[PDB]
């Protein structure tokens, strides 16, 4: 019983702690505005909009 | 062939790119090529497939109680095969007459 | 058992989430390709 011991994330981040310095860091954190709505404005205007 | 062609088209369009469109937003991995796939095959294909399915659903619904869409069920198609049998018997008789004629040589 | 035991006892440049999201996206793409 220790935080449900099954290391598969911390060990991976420690083994690959340095593989990208200034390559990206722009399409990972600022990628929440690329395609916001692509299917949310077409599901409520077919059957729900008729009634 | 109308209903057959409609079913064939529905089958060919059943496997739309909507199921494969789950890798379109990750195409922006070069700047903050094929980005057009995130527009035409994102939801419009699924919408069109659903519309076609709904249209196909609302048909005449002919079959109500018993056995409609019949059409053979009956007469001398049997006698057509019987006439083919008569043709075969005439063939056999002609062959026998030809054998008799050959023996007459 | 671990959850119940815990309940009864209670009474910088890592980017692990980014790697997890990348792995999830890769798995989703693989599932779509398999489908």
């Amino acid at each position: 019983l220790r935080t449900k011991p099954d290391p598969e994330v911390e060990e991976q981040e420690k083994q690959l702690t340095t593989d990208a310095a200034r390559i990206g860091a722009d399409a990972a954190q600022k990628q929440i505005q690329s395609l916001n709505k692509m299917c949310s404005n077409l599901l409520e205007k077919i059957s729900k909009e008729e009634r | 062939n109308e209903r057959l062609r409609a079913l064939e088209d529905i089958e060919r369009e059943i496997g739309a790119i909507l199921q494969n469109a789950g890798t379109v937003i990750l195409e922006l991995s070069k700047e903050k090529r094929l980005l057009d796939r995130q527009a035409a095959a994102f939801t419009a294909s699924v919408q069109h497939v659903e519309a076609e399915l709904s249209a196909q659903i609302r048909y005449l619904t002919q079959v109500a109680t018993g056995q409609p869409h019949e059409g053979s069920s009956y007469s001398s198609r049997k006698d057509c095969q019987m006439a083919l049998k008569r043709v075969d018997y005439a063939r056999l008789k002609l062959s026998d007459v030809a054998r008799t004629c050959e023996q007459m040589l | 058992c671990v959850l119940y035991d815990v309940l009864s006892i209670v009474r910088n440049p890592q980017t692990l989430q980014l790697i997890s999201k990348k792995k999830s996206l890769a798995g989703a793409a693989q599932i779509l390709l398999k489908g």
